[PDB]
């Protein structure tokens, strides 16, 4: 009633995606950066997986932006980076895994901004 | 509280889960979790193995006979092990109620077919098979019902791009429509609208 | 230990002591509201935002300033701090213009998202609003005041970070503005960064004015090249067009910030570009051609020609993939002669131990240092967030900084030794008192810039400084793994051929003129076709027409840092990688693709053939090079101290002038630089100011 | 209400409405709207490219009530059919030119229809 | 609102198309029913739920208040 | 404002018209190229500075709610006018 | 309009045009925006 | 471990007995395939196709991925079988108006910059 | 047959680079000195068997391993390599 069959996963015969965007595709794994222009966090949660980017040429009528390939709008959220690694995997897709960047815990005292001898003195507020 | 937001209704909340308690002590072999929302829905979650007996049950039983299959469908999460998830949707016309019963399986992994508790699923599990490649066993015939002949792959996925991988147009030369790899004259304009600053503090995730 | 136990929400968490109540409701999760805090910058408390309610108190406090009291309960989410929240969103929000659609950071706005969460929805102001005059700071950042929500986040910037007291409030109450109070542009090598603390629209850049929104923006994750810093920056793209650069945050080398030529050089990106092979006529003027026919050109060339006839030149843009293929292109005809523009002296160790040529204590390792001795360099124009980390280090690890060189404005208070550069010896031979203080140092650092190395005395300079490290060595005894010799670089391009075995310096080209020359990237001027012989053949291979082209027989256009991925080493030794935002224009192809289609066209084929076998040639060559993030290494300092000691070449009686001396000089430095039309608003804005 | 062809109003003044917030190119389902902007030789804030792909286009008239200005309207137009699919790709002197053309009857509509939005 | 208006459910009893012809001609009549039932009670007051953080505000509104005009913005972007 | 480059085609008032070299021009072949006739940085450029005695004042485009957001100008300065961001509408002080 | 005219501006068209598809007024797409890369110009004078 | 639950095959040999009988069943339906539809290939280049297309799965070693391989090909026999497909469906395995992609370096080098 | 340079990658920590470590702290200074010409390019490796790499005339390149080599193996590795003798 179970197989018990040792081998990794593979479903790239199954996924229905050309032999050309199986093997010269490298998928990025990677959290987000924080985007400076704003302080909120919340975009910085998950982990993302995302193509690499290829050609984009303009339309000879409206000078639109044309592509040729289907996955350079795919994006794909994960929880862990383990899961994403998994997904990659099992897809076929060569993968390129980035650590997760925090900021790191800083010391904050409003009182050393009034110092008596330290440059950190503020001169105005 | 006010006029902008929606009553609760705490008669039906209670009745609700009453009887997933009730479900979940009759069957705790394939029973992993009830769960009863805020706007009164009832969730079943079970083991796969478990979906014709919980479903007969819930069918021909006295006290539940939910004899009206509403909707069977999946939902696709890359981020799990057990990738789809199948959602049952019942309807109770002796109780007036409706249930939902939730099961999970990923690519290699076939279902057994309900076509035998309810003769709806028969196209809802072609439906389920053609945009998910999600495999029934002993269906009476399993084949695509909404995709083109011949088409590859399972577009209702995540990781299937929206305009697919093949375009169709008619051609002189052969005299007959071909396909040809997708080439969009103008590409798909991804926007990122997700905003930092949470909304909803009640959801809000442990930082592990 | 000494954590202390406080509750936010009823859910224990164990904090430091000083520890803010913002800070305690982060390590649970939560981001508490906020206008003028920034974990930057030092504590204001001033927008009233982080208004939160502690349990049992009647009064709320302020998150950003208020050290947390063990047993403290944080009501985040109570009706008093949400009550709060939206008073001062009210007050924050009654005086605004109604300027979001016509407001450059309309779906970027701290305000807009936190009226969004945390205010209300309406509003009852039923009064006219107050409008204030706006101001010129220059070409850079746009000045619009009325969207100024007065955070003082700029003010605070300027006198920290950026050491430039320029920034301040005028007038009081309701009229209170931000401002300069005199007709006076805020120009420094880090001005452009207010544009991104501020929250609001009241600053923004003016080269970015009006011409995309952030929804529709793609963002790329890259690394800055303008310099040999290496810091991580975001490419925002649409329709396949760079629009505007971002930093990206990395703790260990340059925080949040970035330098303004980092930030607006991309200008130059869409000017001058190369996208056609081109070649010379019958007239003897450069005429495009197909990519065959120039590449034929080149290999019939480099087919006629072996050994020391053919030589190639490195610029200050090229990644370690292009680099390695050229050198395997060259070894193949058996040519050696593969130079970099930048001089690195080769007595001694040279470029065989890495440590003899890296800042081997790090950026981030300025922090822990308590002296520091630049020697012939500008850290403030050639590496801008060393010297923004320097800057730091002073602020608040109350750092002792000492200068051999021109007098140049650093932003912080130094100690200039003087300029001649026997003072090097004399701190060497210990009769300098500074030698003494370094003595009692006991995190010692010593800086030497490559633009100091630049000159005649390289050997000479690099000596006396390593005596100097050595006597602190001897001394001071063995601290640990601290690496007190360090050298900081100005190009990005350095490091990465000095790792792959690259001679330093032009001197091989002049001893030995050759018949072929490769000028990949080269912009720097050091060979021109005097220094050649007559009808030597030279090919420029490169992404911007500049010094390096007009003189060149075969043009091979190549591709930008924002248009491949490619490979590049800092100052530090840490190897980084770029990642493609837009494709090359025209006929331009990655630079390794041109030098292997040019080998396979001369019969030389190389082994690799994709980028995944480009890297493990760089690993097989230098496997450093494929550790995109380790910056640890083995100090051989012993080594190479011992090895300097063969040569005694004679300083020169000649002052350490650096390159950049004034903010005119820092602009102008690259191609891409060169070709930026806002680079040349700021060289005309500072050269002469309205 | 009625929604008909598209086209970019301007003020009594005579300059254009439309100040290339980007609104009506968000909000558009079926994605027909193309923008580009830049500062004008006065510094205005203004389009370069307003396109509107007709053959991609739903009427829904989303982008008439996201336009902060009344820049963009769907005016009473409904015969403009066309022998070709090129001439369906507007560019913005098409959309310039049928609000000139149709401000008059644009402009009633709207004073008619304003209180009720 | 259903629960407010009066109407009949057409019920068939042979389950063959005449009988679901005959359903739908009554749904029709009964469609005509709860028209007039609706007619004579349409209420006043407004027409979308009165949180702008969710329905748009009014024009005049977002070209007068600021809070207005970040919620307009914020939900047609 | 219209003008003609030296093709021969009219110049629109974004700037734009085909090179001589470019291949694009043939689809204005036995055809025509259309552009608008009234270009609106002229046209506000023609509008007269009104003169204000006040030092704040609000613009709202006319019309009431048929205009644009209602936004304040400062007119401090006398070196230039106030513009409204807009309508490109100029306000001014009396000066003298 | 008789009885009550339109608001006259100086821009609305004094000359109505009807439906012009199938004529050589016909309306012809382009992009309206200018070039985005420009190209280096080699310079004229021989280097040698 | 790695227990898991069968499709239709314990092992590898009855999944290449399925695949057999697959490969048997479409090499029958060759011809009349041929000849129904009114293609201008011939039978053998038919078969030869049958056989690529066989071939382009030769690597699975997991009888899980090779019986639903066979259930994907059951379908499309049962499409081609039943006359669903038009000619075009059946033609589209052929690819007869893509230009050739050249594989070599310097063919991808000067066409473009996609590898 | 001209040797053109000598690259020796060795790891940081693992003990399979001890003799390396070693043979390079004690008398890498004396193998420069005895060739003030040659490039002898010492990079790190990680969690790889340290090599020790050869460059000929016209890019001929041939490595070596060097693991668990003591000071005493490495050094009659470089001075057959630079002697040319097997
Ligand atoms: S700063 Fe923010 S709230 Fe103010 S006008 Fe600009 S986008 Fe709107
Ligand atoms: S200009 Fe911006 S950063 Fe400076 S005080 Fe005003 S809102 Fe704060
Ligand atoms: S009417 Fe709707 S689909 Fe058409 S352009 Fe406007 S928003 Fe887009
Ligand atoms: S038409 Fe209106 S909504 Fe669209 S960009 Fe112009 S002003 Fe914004
Ligand atoms: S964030 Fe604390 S008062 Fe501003
Ligand atoms: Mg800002
Ligand atoms: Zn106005």
């Amino acid at each position: 009633q179970l197989i018990a069959v040792d081998e990794k996963l593979d479903i790239t015969t199954l996924t229905g995606v050309p032999e050309e965007h199986i093997k010269t595709r490298k998928v990025r794994i990677f959290v987000p950066a924080r985007n400076n222009m704003q302080s909120g966090v919340n975009n910085t949660k998950k982990w993302k997986m995302e193509f690499d980017t290829r050609e984009r040429w303009e339309n000879p009528l409206m000078g639109w932006s044309s592509t040729a390939d289907p996955l350079s709008n795919l994006v794909l959220t994960f929880s862990t980076k383990e899961d994403a690694v998994a997904f990659a995997e099992k897809n076929g897709w060569s993968f390129d895994v980035e650590e997760r960047k925090v900021p790191k815990p800083k010391s904050k005292s409003y009182g050393a901004n009034f110092s008596w001898n330290k440059r950190t003195r503020v001169s105005t507020k | 509280t006010r006029p902008t937001i929606r009553p609760r209704n705490d008669v039906v909340h209670k009745q609700l889960s009453a009887f997933g308690q009730y479900v979940a002590e009759i069957l705790p072999k394939y029973v992993q979790q009830v769960q009863v929302s805020c706007f009164n829905e009832l969730e079943i979650f079970i083991h796969p193995d478990g979906v014709i007996p919980v479903l007969t049950f819930l069918r021909d039983h006295t006290n539940a006979q939910f004899k009206s299959l509403a909707d069977l469908t999946a939902v696709d999460v890359p981020t799990r092990q057990n990738r789809f998830e199948i959602v049952y949707n019942l309807l109770s016309l002796r109780f007036n109620s409706r249930i939902r019963v939730k099961t999970y399986t990923d690519e290699l992994t076939p279902i057994e077919s309900s076509v035998t508790v309810y003769k709806a699923a028969n196209w809802y599990e072609r439906e389920i098979w053609d945009m998910f490649g999600v495999f029934f066993a002993n269906h009476p015939d399993l084949r695509r019902i909404l995709t083109d002949y011949g088409f590859e792959g399972h577009p209702f996925r995540k990781d299937f791009p929206l305009s697919g991988y093949v375009e169709l147009r008619y051609d002189d030369e052969v005299k007959r429509v071909v396909a040809e790899p997708v080439e969009l004259a103008q590409e798909f304009r991804k926007f990122d609208l997700n905003s930092p600053w949470e909304a909803f503090p009640a959801y809000r995730q442990p930082p592990e | 230990s000494n954590l202390i136990e406080v509750f936010v929400d009823g859910q224990s968490v164990m904090v430091e002591p000083g520890t803010t109540v913002l800070q305690a409701c982060e390590k649970v999760g939560m981001q508490i509201p906020r206008f003028c805090y920034h974990e930057r910058l030092s504590v204001a408390g001033n927008c009233r935002m982080c208004l939160v309610e502690i349990e049992k108190a009647p009064k709320v406090v302020a998150a950003c300033a208020m050290p947390v009291m063990k047993g403290w309960n944080i009501l985040t989410n109570s009706e008093k701090s949400k009550k709060a929240r939206e008073g001062v969103m009210e007050f924050l929000l009654a005086n605004h213009p109604l300027d979001c659609p016509i407001c450059d950071q309309g779906g970027e706005c701290d305000l807009q998202d936190q009226s969004m969460m945390f205010g209300s929805d309406r509003s009852r102001f039923l009064e006219g609003k107050r409008a204030v005059e706006d101001k010129n700071i220059g070409p850079l950042v746009k000045t619009i005041m009325t969207r100024c929500i007065q955070c003082t986040r700029c003010i605070r910037f300027a006198s920290e970070i950026a050491g430039v007291d320029d920034l301040g409030t005028t007038g009081r109450g309701n009229d209170m503005q931000v401002g300069t109070y005199i007709e006076k542009m805020f120009m420094s090598e880090l001005s452009g960064n207010i544009i991104d603390i501020c929250p609001v629209g009241a600053l923004t850049s003016k080269p970015y004015a009006f011409t995309a929104r952030p929804w529709e923006t793609r963002k790329t994750e890259s690394i800055d090249v303008m310099d040999a810093v290496g810091s991580n920056i975001v490419v925002s793209t649409r329709t396949g067009e760079v629009m505007r650069i971002l930093p990206r945050m990395h703790e260990d080398i340059n925080e949040e910030w970035i330098s303004d030529k980092t930030r607006f050089a991309y200008d130059g990106l869409k000017r001058q570009r190369l996208t056609q092979p081109m070649i010379r006529n019958e007239k003897g003027l450069l005429t495009y051609t197909t990519w065959e026919d120039a590449l034929s050109r080149v290999a019939g060339m480099l087919q006629s020609f072996q050994g020391n006839d053919v030589a190639a030149i490195a610029g200050g843009l090229v990644d370690a993939e292009a680099l390695v293929a050229l050198k395997d292109l060259l070894n193949r005809v058996d040519s050696d002669s593969l130079c970099t523009e930048e001089v690195f002296p080769t007595a001694g160790a040279g470029t065989d131990l890495r440590s003899n040529y890296l800042l081997n204590t790090t950026i981030a390792g300025v922090e822990e240092a308590d002296v520091i001795l630049l020697v012939g360099t500008n850290p403030r124009f050639e590496a801008p967030l060393f010297n923004a980390r320097i800057r730091k280090s002073w602020l608040h690890n109350d750092l002792k900084v000492a200068l051999i060189g021109s007098p140049v404005d650093l932003t912080y208070r130094y100690d200039h030794l003087g300029d001649s550069p026997k003072i090097l010896q004399d701190i060497a031979s210990g009769n300098h008192p500074f030698s003494q203080i370094l003595k009692e140092a006991k995190k010692p650092m010593v800086v030497l810039g490559s633009s100091a190395l630049q000159r005649s005395d390289g050997t000479a300079i690099l000596a006396a400084v390593s005596n100097i490290a050595q006597n602190i060595r001897l001394s001071s005894g063995v601290t640990g793994d601290w690496k007190v010799m360090n050298i900081l670089h100005r190009i990005a391009s350095q490091v990465a051929a000095l790792d792959l075995g690259y001679k330093p310096g032009v001197e091989a080209i002049r001893k030995n003129p050759p018949k072929v020359l490769f000028l990949l990237g080269a912009d720097g001027g050091c060979i021109t076709r005097q220094d050649l012989p007559k009808d030597c053949f030279i090919i420029y291979q490169g992404h911007h027409g500049d010094v390096g082209a007009p003189m060149a027989d075969v043009i091979l256009p190549g591709a930008a840092y924002t248009e491949k991925s490619a490979t590049y080493v800092n100052t530090e030794g840490r190897a980084q990688q770029t990642k493609v935002a837009v494709t090359p224009p025209g006929l331009a192809r990655e630079d390794w693709k041109i030098i292997r289609a040019l080998s396979e066209i001369a019969g030389m084929t190389l082994p690799y053939d994709t980028l995944d076998q480009v890297r493990s040639r760089l690993e097989e060559v230098s496997p450093n090079l494929v550790r995109y993030d380790d910056v640890e290494g083995a100090n051989y300092f012993q080594q190479a101290n011992e090895l300097s000691k063969l040569v005694n070449q004679q300083l020169l009686a000649d002052p350490l002038v650096p390159p950049q001396l004034t903010i005119k000089d820092f602009y102008m430095t690259d191609s891409i630089s060169r070709a930026s039309q806002t680079m040349a608003k700021c060289v005309k804005a500072v050269t002469e100011g309205i | 209400r009625f929604r008909g062809e598209h086209a970019l109003r301007r003020y009594p003044s005579g300059e254009e409405r439309c100040i290339a917030c980007k609104l009506c190119e968000a909000v558009c389902p079926a994605q027909a709207i193309t923008i580009e902007a830049e500062p004008r030789a006065d510094g205005s804030r203004r389009t370069t490219r307003y396109d509107i792909d007709m053959t991609k286009c739903i009427y829904c008239g989303f982008c008439q009530e996201a336009c902060p200005v009344d820049a963009i309207v769907e005016g009473p137009n409904f015969e403009f059919s066309t022998e070709t699919h090129e001439e369906l790709l507007y560019n913005k002197e098409k959309l310039l030119n049928n609000g000139d053309k149709w401000e008059a009857e644009i402009a009633a509509n709207i004073q008619a229809d304003y209180l009720y939005r | 609102v259903y629960d407010q208006v009066e109407f009949d459910v057409p019920i068939g009893s042979r389950g063959d198309c005449y009988d679901r012809y005959l359903c739908r001609v009554e749904e029709m009549r009964q469609s005509l029913r709860i028209i007039s039932q609706c007619l004579n009670k349409m209420p006043p007051g407004e027409i979308k739920v009165d949180d702008a953080k969710v329905s748009p505000p009014k024009r005049a509104e977002m070209k007068t208040s600021m809070e207005s005009l970040i919620h307009h913005f914020k939900l047609y972007t | 404002g219209v003008r003609t480059s030296p093709t021969g085609e009219k110049v629109t008032h974004t700037g734009q018209a085909y090179d001589d070299g470019d291949y694009r021009r043939v689809r204005f072949s036995d055809r025509q190229k259309e552009v608008n006739e009234n270009f609106a940085i002229d046209l506000i450029a023609e509008q007269p500075v009104s003169e204000v005695g006040s030092r704040v004042i609000s613009c709202d485009g006319g019309g009431g709610a048929l205009g644009h957001p209602r936004v304040y100008i400062n007119l401090d300065k006398e070196t230039k006018t106030g513009t409204c961001g807009y309508c490109g509408l100029q306000f001014r002080q009396p000066h003298h | 309009p008789t009885t009550k005219p339109p608001t006259a501006r100086k821009y609305i068209w004094t000359n109505h045009k009807f439906n012009v598809s199938g004529t050589p007024q016909q309306y012809v797409p382009y992009s309206t925006t200018r070039k985005k890369i420009q190209e280096w110009v080699p310079p004229s004078t021989p280097y040698k | 471990g790695t227990s898991v639950k069968p499709i239709f095959s314990r092992d590898m040999n009855e999944a290449k007995r399925r695949v057999r009988e697959l490969y048997r069943a479409w090499y029958r339906e060759v011809p009349n395939t041929v000849h129904l539809f009114q293609l201008d290939i011939s039978v053998k280049q038919g078969r030869d196709k049958v056989r690529e297309m066989f071939m382009k799965n030769a690597h699975v070693t997991d009888p899980r991925v090779v019986d639903l391989l066979v259930i994907k090909g059951k379908m499309e026999l049962e499409e081609t079988i039943n006359v669903w497909k038009q000619r075009t469906h059946i033609m589209r395995f052929f690819h007869e108006t893509e230009a050739p992609r050249p594989t070599d370096f310097l063919s991808k080098f000067y066409v473009g910059h996609d590898p | 047959l001209g040797l053109r340079e000598i690259r020796i990658h060795l790891c940081q920590r693992s003990p399979g680079s001890q003799g390396v470590r070693d043979f390079i702290e004690k008398r890498y200074v004396e193998l420069k000195k005895a060739n003030p010409d040659l490039p002898i390019l010492i990079r790190e490796c990680s969690d790889v068997q340290p090599k020790l790499w050869a460059r000929y005339a016209f890019g001929q390149e041939k490595n070596v391993s060097l693991n668990n080599f003591s000071a005493d193996q490495v050094t009659r590795t470089l001075e057959n390599v630079l002697s040319g003798k097997a």
